[PDB]
RNA sequence: AGAUAGAAAAUAGGUGCCCGUACCGCAAACCGACACAGGUAGUCAAGAUGAGAAUUCUAAGGUGAGCGAGCGAACUCUCGU
RNA sequence: GAGUAGCGAAAGACGGGUGAGAAUCCCGUCCACCGAUUGACUAAGGUUUCCAGAGGAAGGCUCGUCCGCUCUGGGUUAGUCGGGUCCUAAGCUGAGGCCGACAGGCGUAGGCGAUGGAUAACAGGUUGAUAUUCCUGUACCACCUAUAAUCGUUUUAAUCGA
RNA sequence: GCUGUAAGUAAGCUUUGAUCCAGAGAUUUCCGAAUGGGGAAACCCAGCAUGAGUUAUGUCAUGUUAUCGAUAUGUGAAUACAUAGCAUAUCAGAAGGCACACCCGGAGAACUGAAACAUCUUAGUACCCGGAGGAAGAGAAAGAAAAUUCGAUUCCCUUAGUAGCGGCGAGCGAAAUGGGAAGAGCCCAAACCAACAAGCUUGCUUGUUGGGGUUGUAGGACACUCUAGAGUUACAAAGGACGACAUUAGACGAAUCAUCUGGAAAGAUGAAUCAAAGAAGGUAAUAAUCCUGUAGUCGAAAAUGUUGUCUCUCUUGAGUGGAUCCUGAGUACGACGGAGCACGUGAAAUUCCGUCGGAAUCUGGGAGGACCAUCUCCUAAGGCUAAAUACUCUCUAGUGACCGAUAGUGAACCAGUACCGUGAGGGAAAGGUGAAAAGCACCCCGGAAGGGGAGUGAAAUAGAACCUGAAACCGUGUGCUU
């Protein structure tokens, strides 16, 4: 726990526009709350977060060849830390 | 490689599970950021954590059943 | 059945009465690639991995039913049996004594 | 709806006519509600009037 | 009714979770098998004329309709005399 | 049947550009239609059709360089908005109970259930896609901790309450 | 050698024994009887205890909390005891699913046949629900019968489409005998009992405490006299301890070479060989001798069915009198209405249900198709019971004058899927390049799709929509015609 919920970071144009500011973007597990996220990040990177925002993305249709599928459901969190710098190197 | 793990006391074993879980995080954070290259390290540490938890279960289950 | 690196003769195909050393086994289609056997002419296209290309002359696989080990003594095509030396299934040329498969 | 004691319960059969035309019918027990002694405490239950002919204590 | 030695007061610091949020919605994303002349609750709804949310033109703002180019016969359709 | 019927209400013209190809795509000027609406919102419903690049087989009643099409990569941020959280109507369920050939039906206490009642955030800026959600400004509602300027038998109080 | 399909390119792993294959174990999100409360399955929202976290609050983790049922404690009304009722604790107690089968019940059609139709038939069939069990039901004579006995039951063959029942219409239709498979028998109530044990006052009564003995040669107590094998499939009922084959991985396993044609031989030709193996499938064509195997033999750490025993656990066996006593009560049975018997209410036995009545106790009771008298047989009204028998969701091995892609499953292929319907439900179409992917390097026209060379291949009118490639149909030439 506190490391199993941060699945991956998100590197995209909108996330990096948010990295110009102190907002960092992560791909978190689908069964966590803002609280559980704040704690995990401030535990790992030793940062002090001010706020965090969460959104749930629906499974998207993906056709691979002749077989249709659906992508996995996602939950994304945006942090806006005041003290610190999550370095994604 | 579960011999020395049996040789290891139940304490730092739980700490080994802990450390390997940390490593795994770092590997998958770097696979995403596209700085990994050694993508098979993920499976070896998954092996390692799996064995470490199996040994941890065997450690507590002998005691539970026998006294 | 034969081994990964022994020397065998071929009895099927355009290649018969010819020796050569086995280079790969492929145990799920029962097919070996011997040396020189089945020379192929494959048209490889200029790509990124392969800068250019051409007509490669690689070797193709053949069914294990088309090759045979040679008697280490008399170099004659022979079957292969087994004997239990110290409980180990080691091989015999079936017309003479022990047959060595080290590489 | 059975008799608490015996078990006399209902049964199906036929109402037959003079032309032997048949319709389904039923035959119920003469079940009467009586307060008898059950499991110690008195209780009201259905009991047939043939079981009350001789043997039951109200 | 009970319950209890406690904080209200005139401050200063912190904490506030889960689900929905794109897009269409008098419509080529909806109900009509269709990029269908039908149906689809509610809110805002300007100027000139008027009694008016009528009527004609226009503002804000949208749009030129997923086939065309000719010739202007018969015969149908819509319209005027 | 036949290269026949049909091409699904309507105003287009022209200059420039793009391309293998242009009445049909992009830009511009003029013209025209709606305007208690073909305009702006928001529900129900549909779910990715949304945005940026790229493509042209197929789908678009023609063509197509175009698109609600295809490929790639992206996009939905709330203590205050609508719900959950609070309340209940019509109905639906219903422990025990009543009735029932079995199946089961009915029903009390109690629950569920908005189309209703009660509830604290406004303006401006902002990108290709979001914004009472993000940011700037200023607020408000609950909750907790430290402190309190003396409320004062802790029965009554500063005041705690079905 | 491996990293499934399923290709990939990239990191790896593996003789220090990987991937595999068997046995055992661990983990096993969420929903679902779903069970903490709710709910539009796969989601929300909690109480309690313990822990994590925080200065605290928020937050999190792990347990626990449904309803009946049984039992055990408390507490306890209208009411005085008491009884409801409440509250705890416990309990591998119950739920639900299914194989679209077989079995036993509850309840029960209709079309149809009668050349109409109502009795009748369809048919106690279909469909419903309730129980099951691997089998179930039945089962130790109140029997069959006229010699006596299948001496329990079931099932098969025959009796036999006979006897019979039938608006005597359409139809329906036995049983005994005899021939077989398989066979097995038992336990209780009652009397009585030294007692025991409570009531009630020790006079007795009643109890499960227990014994006792369960049967027609009439059995048992009784009184005599006498004497210490079973079995967990009924016959009480538990479980360690040794073996024995078999089954959920496997191992060994005989004997062929040459030429010819070929793209390749297993074919042809010649010469051999093995066979407890010439089952079968592969292999570049048709193989007993090339490969996987086959006959034969061998083989389990383990976890199972199974079985020999050794334990173990149980424990009375008879006779003779027969004075008394006992032998299954609202029962048999009768009446009424129905149902069941092959048997339609009939002369209607035999048998069951509802409703009223209602018996005998061996010096008795029931049956022998109205029936009786006599004879013969049996001994009800309590219980248990394996085998022969029915069926196949499975698993294992194998078989087929069964099907070969409009067939055979609806389904050879990501099929109960596209799709259709609000929903029950309905429900497709679609296999084949080659031996090997060798899947067409380059060049030429074209934006591309295509093509034309060159090359791969035996073959490319085998180039991926790919084996063979018919007909309808559409074209391009033309000899003879108009």
């Amino acid at each position: 726990e506190a490391r199993d919920i941060l699945k991956r970071p998100v590197i995209t144009e909108k996330s990096s526009e948010a990295m110009a500011e102190d907002k960092y973007t992560f791909d978190v597990d689908t069964r966590v709350n803002k609280t559980q996220v704040k704690m995990a990040v401030e535990e790992i990177f030793n940062v002090k977060v001010a706020s965090v925002n969460i959104m749930n993305y629906k499974p998207k249709k993906k056709r691979m060849g002749r077989y249709q599928g659906y992508t996995n459901k996602r939950r994304k969190a945006i942090v806006t830390l005041k003290e610190g710098s999550i370095d994604l190197f | 490689k579960a011999k020395e793990i049996r040789d290891l006391t139940t304490s730092e074993i739980e700490e080994q599970i802990k450390s390997s879980k940390e490593e795994l995080f770092n590997l998958r954070f770097q696979l995403a950021t596209g700085q990994l290259e050694e993508t098979a390290r993920i499976r070896t540490v998954r092996k390692t954590i799996a064995r470490l938890k199996t040994v941890a279960r065997e450690r507590e289950i002998e005691q539970s059943k026998a006294n | 059945h034969i081994k990964k690196g022994d020397n065998v003769k071929v009895i099927a195909g355009k290649d018969k009465g010819k020796e050569g050393k086995v280079i790969a086994t492929l145990p799920k289609k029962d097919r070996v690639v011997v040396e020189g056997v089945n020379i192929m002419k494959k048209h490889q296209k200029p790509t990124q991995l392969n800068p250019e290309g051409g007509i490669l002359e690689t070797e193709a696989a053949i069914h294990v039913s088309n090759v045979q080990l040679l008697d280490p003594k008399t170099n004659e095509p022979t079957r292969v049996g087994y004997k239990f030396v110290d409980g180990k299934k080691v091989r015999i040329a079936k017309k003479s004594g022990e047959e060595i498969k080290s590489n | 709806k059975q008799c608490f004691v015996t078990g006399r319960k209902a049964s199906t059969g036929n109402r037959r006519s003079h032309a032997l035309n048949s319709t389904k019918r039923r035959w119920n027990a003469n079940l009467q509600k009586v307060r008898i002694l059950v499991d110690g405490k008195p209780k009201k239950v259905w009991v047939s009037a043939r079981a009350l002919k001789s043997g039951k204590v109200t």
